[PDB]
RNA sequence: CGCCUCCUAAAAGGUAACGGAGGCGCCCAAAGGUCCCCUCAGGCGGGACGGAAAUCCGCCGGAGAGCGCAAGGGUAGAAGG
RNA sequence: GGCGACACACGUGCUACAAUGCCCACUACAAAGCGAUGCCACCCGGCAACGGGGAGCUAAUCGCAAAAAGGUGGGCCCAGUUCGGAUUGGGGUCUGCAACCCGACCCCAUGAAGCCGGAAUCGCUAGUAAUCGCGGAUCAGCCAUGCCGCGGUGAAUACG
């Protein structure tokens, strides 16, 4: 496990709050992290260009990880849809990965963000997860405008071990997420 | 717009009727053809009536509508659309 | 060009001075 | 993780324009960023850039009293 | 597209459309009747039809009255096909060497 | 997104880039490198990247620009449409704002044509 | 007009009418053998473009999905992926 | 208040779609007219429109006044652009009792359509066409890109 100074945040700073927050008592009880899941539901390859290798180059530079192929479920007309035709990626990030991600995500990512007022407070489960979505991929400090040739998006699944929204909220905010409301 | 060397017009004939409502607690439904007038502060919270021309249309004045005129407020062509 | 109002060939068409034609 | 398929991930500097510097790591080791955290008007407060404006209108025009009462 | 005039006079939209049905006689000569300009009037006597059309083989320029003011639109008529039918075929007469 | 929030062009001279930004103009490109004491005929492709940041940061602390700008012009135009005055009204129907004439032209603010 | 499925068919089998309803005259080089792994439809909440429905996340969800094609039987402790 | 409306349609024009061009700085060369609650030198304030001072001229004297294209130098480098300047937001000026409907101008920002135009159609035979600016009547101001004039630069072609 490297040192990761968001990981080494959580520990030091994020947990003590939390704990006092709502009394936990016992250490296995305080929400964590428990994975982040990165998807691009690209589509826009489904025929045409094939060839998102374009945009698993990317993913896998924005997060040190090799995204995997998401295969159509059905065949749908209206959207041009063959079953088990290639539109989009997952990868999914645990442990020193998903912390080094968000720690350049909440530090660099959404600070670029255009016109950026914060992320939606209401995004929240219901059961103590939250999702964001993105418009681009430059972003990201590593995509530059050399290298790019499109704009693609993502969403990113923030899961967590906490019961309740509330208690998403406390972790997500104390860690350096920033929210409008 | 008009020269700020100038005054913010108003046609003094309604501005009177202004602040008589006023300085006795306000409000009776003002009737005017002075569309040229500014809606001065004073007036924030009335509502008057102005002629477009054929009727006297009641606009209620409110915080927002303050630097403009009550001509803006009383439109004088019925246009619905064509067919 | 002189529909410009913002150059001095436009200032010229309309008879006009300022800040791109001065006087 | 598997072999010969993931970008090596190394210790890395970001460097914002505001001097600010970030010890992380990344599959580049050094990179320029415009902005961050520690820059961005929504971060630093109510920074606001420009506008700190207030009503702004419809009354701080007060250009004047010189009308009569 | 083709314009109507009533000079010095109200007429209805479907008075508009009959001159329009009248026109589209012309159409029967398949060549572009060019931005046709009917003026209808009323004079002491009856009423006035005048029409100005171009075509690339030229113009037609005709003038129709009568008491009746449908009747003057339908000589008006009769006197821009018979010039149009002049303009369409005028030209095969010196055709033999 | 160098500045601000616009990758503006290279190849080009910096006050011709700068303009390539909601905001900014012939005008402001003077002021903007004239006050951070910029060649203004420098391309965009050979700013030192001290200059960049001097030249970000001046304009961006300076103006309102891209979103804030466009929101705020768009607030004044819904103000305008809520109030109910008459200039509100010519932004409700799309029909032109400055006294023009309609019954011809006008077709910048009505659109192409629509036939009947 | 041969063949398959259900019903008529009276709880074994079988059972007729120019009785009631549908299908077949193919297909698959994997859609076959074996080994290992995996589990659906659907509902709700959350997520750029993105929609009733594309891909992602969470909870509920024993089989209502799936099994090339009719119908029936069977079937996730797999015959499904 | 309307004559300024606006699903549309036609006539006349203005500005253009660019490099024989566009922009900035400097420097030339006219004519005809107008001008005493008029024309305004020159100075000062303002990026500017303009404002405050203030001389001259009943005007071959003083003023509107700078003509523009051009010439010199520098930039732009073929992109919907340093082409084009519509549309809109905001801030001002001035006239006028009063600029909402419905004025002109200045400044910041916005920066549309348009890549030379179908059927069809107009003008022009020489200082003409084309192109460039200047003046006047009307007139508080101005919706003049109109009209009546003025000079600058200056062609092509006519077998028939
Ligand atoms: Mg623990
Ligand atoms: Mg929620
Ligand atoms: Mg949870
Ligand atoms: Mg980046
Ligand atoms: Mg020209
Ligand atoms: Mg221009
Ligand atoms: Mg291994
Ligand atoms: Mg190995
Ligand atoms: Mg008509
Ligand atoms: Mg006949
Ligand atoms: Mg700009
Ligand atoms: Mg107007
Ligand atoms: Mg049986
Ligand atoms: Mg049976
Ligand atoms: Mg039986
Ligand atoms: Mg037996
Ligand atoms: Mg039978
Ligand atoms: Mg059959
Ligand atoms: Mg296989
Ligand atoms: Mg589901
Ligand atoms: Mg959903
Ligand atoms: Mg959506
Ligand atoms: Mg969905
Ligand atoms: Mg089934
Ligand atoms: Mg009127
Ligand atoms: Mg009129
Ligand atoms: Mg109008
Ligand atoms: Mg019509
Ligand atoms: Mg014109
Ligand atoms: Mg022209
Ligand atoms: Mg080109
Ligand atoms: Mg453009
Ligand atoms: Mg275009
Ligand atoms: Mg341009
Ligand atoms: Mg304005
Ligand atoms: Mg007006
Ligand atoms: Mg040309
Ligand atoms: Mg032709
Ligand atoms: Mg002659
Ligand atoms: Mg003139
Ligand atoms: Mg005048
Ligand atoms: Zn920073």
């Amino acid at each position: 496990p490297l040192d990761v100074a968001l990981k080494r945040k959580y520990y030091e700073e994020v947990r003590p709050e939390l704990i006092r927050r709502f009394g936990y008592q016992n250490v296995w009880e305080v929400p964590r992290l428990e994975k982040v899941v990165i998807n691009q539901g690209l589509g826009e390859a489904k025929e045409d260009a094939r060839i998102l290798e374009k945009a698993a180059q990317e993913l896998a530079l924005i997060t040190g990880q090799k995204p995997a192929v998401t295969r159509a479920k059905k065949s749908i007309s209206n959207f041009k849809l063959r079953k088990g035709m290639p539109i989009g990626l997952r990868v999914t990030l645990r442990r020193d990965r998903m912390w080094i991600f968000l720690e350049k995500l909440l530090n660099v990512a959404l600070p670029r963000i255009r016109d950026f007022r914060g992320l939606n407070p209401n995004s929240f489960d219901g059961r103590g997860n939250y999702n964001l979505g993105l418009r681009e991929q430059l972003i990201f400090p590593e995509i530059t405008y050399d290298m790019v040739d499109a704009l693609r998006g993502m969403d990113i699944a923030v899961v967590t071990t906490a019961e309740t929204d509330e208690e998403a909220r406390a972790l997500l905010e104390l860690l350096g997420f920033p929210f409008r409301k | 717009p008009r020269s700020l060397k100038k005054g913010v017009f108003v046609d003094d004939h309604l501005l009177e009727k202004v602040l008589e409502l006023n300085a006795k607690g306000e409000k009776r439904l003002i009737k005017t053809w002075s569309r040229r007038s500014t809606i001065v502060p004073e007036m924030v919270g009335h509502t008057i009536a102005v002629y477009n021309g054929k009727q006297h249309v009641p606009v209620y004045i409110t915080e927002n509508m303050v630097g403009h005129k009550l001509g803006e407020f009383a439109p004088t062509r019925t246009y619905r659309g064509h067919g | 060009g002189k529909g410009d109002r913002r150059t001095r060939r436009g200032k010229i068409w309309r008879g006009t001075y300022g800040k791109y034609r001065p006087r | 993780m598997k072999e010969g398929i993931h970008p090596k991930l190394v210790p890395a500097r970001i460097i914002c324009g505001c001097g600010n510097v970030i010890e992380t790591y990344s599959t580049k080791p050094e990179i320029y960023v415009e902005v961050c955290s520690k820059c961005h008007p929504f971060y630093t407060g109510q920074q606001r850039f420009v506008d700190t404006e207030g009503r702004v209108e419809r009354f701080q025009r007060r250009y004047g009293d010189s009308y009569r009462k | 597209t083709m314009n109507i005039t009533s000079k010095q006079m109200e007429i209805t939209p479907a008075i508009r459309q009959h001159v329009a049905d009248r026109l589209a006689k012309l159409e029967k000569w398949q060549t572009h009747l060019i931005n046709p300009h009917i003026i209808l009037s009323k004079e002491p006597q009856g009423f006035v039809a005048d029409a100005t059309i171009n075509t690339p083989n030229g113009v037609l320029v005709a003038s129709g009255k009568h008491e009746d003011m449908y009747t003057a639109i339908n000589e008006l008529i009769n006197k821009l096909e018979r010039q149009l039918n002049k303009l369409q075929h005028k030209g095969e007469a010196r055709r033999a060497a | 997104a160098r500045i601000a929030g616009v990758e503006i062009p290279r190849n080009k001279r910096v006050d011709v880039a700068l303009t390539y930004i909601y905001g900014i103009g012939k005008a402001r490109a003077k002021e903007a490198l004239e006050k951070t004491g910029i060649n203004p005929a420098t391309r965009v492709k050979d700013l030192t990247e001290a200059e960049v940041v001097r030249l970000r940061e001046y304009v961006e602390n300076t103006w309102k620009l891209e979103g804030e700008l466009r929101a705020e012009v768009a607030a004044n135009i819904k103000r305008l449409m809520d109030i109910g005055c008459y200039r509100g009204l010519r932004h409700r129907r799309g029909l032109p704002v400055r006294g023009q004439r309609t019954r011809t032209n006008a077709r910048t603010r009505k659109g192409p044509r629509k036939t009947v």
